[PDB]
């Protein structure tokens, strides 16, 4: 036929960020969240509270981190 | 004394030497000077007072 009008909606946006760009970006945002969580798992490894809660629960690297000094050669 | 533990002697082994020496305690209720058998946290004492 013949089309006289261009039918379009105005999208959803907050000036710069669009909903379309947010949905296109969101899984890589989840990947960056996971990458930053691995970065915190690196830079908090020596923390013995995070070792006790998290890193000693690991199967192959968990009992590796804990020490085996008896309470006879520890001064405190 | 506590740094000797785990290098050359055991914990109960260093506690006996630290108890064999004597150090200055906090003064008693009447303010008199008081001595005390040592613990791990003390230092190895020299033979001469000055």
């Amino acid at each position: 036929a013949y089309t006289s009008h261009l039918s379009s909606k105005t999208g959803l946006h907050f000036g710069r960020l669009s909903l379309r760009s947010l949905t296109a970006y969101a899984p890589n945002l989840m990947l960056w969240g996971g990458a930053s969580m691995l970065g915190l798992f690196v830079f908090t490894e020596g923390w013995p509270k995070f070792q006790d809660t998290l890193y000693k629960k690991i199967p192959l690297l968990g009992p590796t981190l804990e020490d085996h000094t008896p309470p006879e050669d520890k001064p405190n | 004394w506590r740094t000797l533990v785990g290098v050359s002697h055991t914990n109960e082994e260093v506690r006996n030497m630290a108890e064999e020496f004597e150090y200055d305690d906090e003064p008693d209720e009447q303010g008199n000077p008081k001595k005390r058998p040592g613990k791990l946290s003390d230092y190895i004492p020299g033979p001469y007072p000055n």
